[PDB]
């Protein structure tokens, strides 16, 4: 079965270098040209350029002549991308892709197989654990039927941090919203919804863990007086 | 470059029904495009090369046409896990180049948000900062608008919002309002007001709160 697994999630400060990898199995390596493809997020696919492993040669969209450096290992299967003089501009989803035919002169083809993709993030900004609020509704409104609960996740970098409600004994109702970036630093919310007999009868907690700075929280929710 | 625009950049459907979707290059590509389906924790599949070929076991549900300057996408049948996003790629020259996407969403019945706004947490205050957090959950379809008032005046400046994708089980969206003020700002003010307009009612959801209360 033909794969391609691609290296883990870089962070990178502004006009640093990088250099990612795209291991490919189950197919004659040399014989296919490999692309690479970047994603911004809403703003669609650009490719890159590709190299042809098989006499390592190499093509490059006009628009990253400066920008990325390919290259394969013939031995390990793997192509190389390395992409220099970082900026914000560079922060995105890389790939690499095998095109559809094999053969040196099918160089602008399709591609049957895409990698799960590279993540870039370029940043100046430092690692930061964040500040983990609880949302208890407003003063004595315990509403109608049900209950929303809430968890504020403020000022962490770099991503990810996630979230469970209960230690995720408790997992529908709940709604966790994307991190967003507010000036260097990412800050995310999540809710969720029970019934207003569960609570603040029994107690719910939220639980957040930010990988990258070893934090650990629980912030139970406690109604306000 | 030759430049591919697709459209629509959103569709809604249900299960069964067709649809069929858009790419037009700026200048002829022969017969070449393909076209991808893009899923969350999934490798992006090829679904049809050439104008019109299938790629290898793609269900014959998926169909393309076109030549020179238009092409399109069809899918036959809806089944459920073609909710997904859709790029054409043309593959006629040099430097290969794509649409922007198309994403197609399952339709559902209109569905009023349940709006809820939170006060800043103590713990926060104490160190200088106050975020008020409002949760609209569950609405279809996405459009919405929300509004900030500070004891009546629209704020817009500090509002951070963050949107879910289509939920996995009954379709909905959910939204996310955070206005940061200062600590000082937020003492300064009274009345809190989040305020939400969509297509499932005439006048607005408001909610809000007063700091002494």
């Amino acid at each position: 079965e033909v794969q391609l697994q691609q290296s883990g999630t870089v962070l990178a400060r502004p006009g640093a270098s990088v250099k990612m990898s795209c291991k490919a199995s189950g197919y004659s390596f040399t014989s296919y040209w490999m692309h690479w493809v970047k994603q911004r997020p809403g703003q669609g696919l650009e490719w890159i350029g590709a190299v042809y492993p098989g006499n390592s040669d190499t093509s490059y969209n006009q628009k990253f002549k400066g920008k990325a450096k390919l290259t394969a290992v013939t031995s390990a299967s793997t192509a190389y991308m390395e992409l220099s003089s970082l900026t914000n501009e560079d922060s995105a989803v890389y790939y690499c892709s095998r095109s559809s035919l094999d053969g040196y002169y099918v160089k602008n083809w399709c591609f049957d197989v895409w990698g799960q993709g590279t993540t870039v993030t370029v940043s100046s900004a430092k690692t930061t654990a964040p500040s983990v609020y609880p949302l208890a509704p407003v003063c004595g409104d315990t509403t109608g039927s049900s209950v929303t609960l809430g968890c504020l996740v403020k000022g962490y970098f770099p991503e990810p941090v996630t979230l469970t409600w209960n230690s995720g004994s408790l997992s529908s109702g709940v709604h966790t919203f994307p991190a967003v970036l507010q000036s260097d630093l990412y800050t995310l919310s999540s809710s969720v919804t029970v019934t207003s007999s569960t609570r603040p009868s029994q107690s719910i907690t939220c639980n957040v863990a930010h990988p990258a700075s070893s934090t650990k929280v629980d912030k139970k929710i406690e109604p306000r007086g | 470059d030759i430049q591919m625009t697709q459209s629509p950049p959103y569709l809604a459907a249900s299960p069964g029904e067709t649809i069929t979707i858009n790419c037009r290059a700026s200048k002829s590509i022969r017969k070449y495009l393909a076209w991808y389906q893009e899923k969350p924790g999934k490798t992006n599949k090829l679904l049809i090369y050439s104008g019109s070929t299938l790629q290898f076991g793609i269900p014959s549900r998926f169909s393309g046409s076109g030549s020179g300057t238009e092409f399109t996408l069809t899918i036959s049948s809806l089944e459920p896990e073609d909710f997904a996003m859709y790029y054409c790629q043309q593959h006629n020259e040099y430097p290969l180049t794509f649409g922007a996407g198309t994403k197609l969403e399952l339709k559902r019945a209109d569905a009023a948000p349940t709006v809820s706004i939170f006060p800043p947490s103590s713990e926060q205050l104490t160190s200088g900062g106050a975020s008020v957090v409002c949760f609209l959950n569950n609405f279809y379809p996405k459009d919405i608008n929300v509004k900030w008032k500070i004891d009546g005046s629209e704020r817009q400046n500090g509002v951070l919002n963050s949107w879910t994708d289509q939920d996995s089980k009954d379709s909905t969206y959910s939204m996310s309002s955070t206005l940061t003020l200062t600590k000082d700002e937020y003492e300064r003010h009274n009345s809190y007001t989040c305020e939400a307009t969509h297509k499932t009612s005439t006048s607005p959801i408001v909610k809000s709160f007063n700091r002494n209360e």
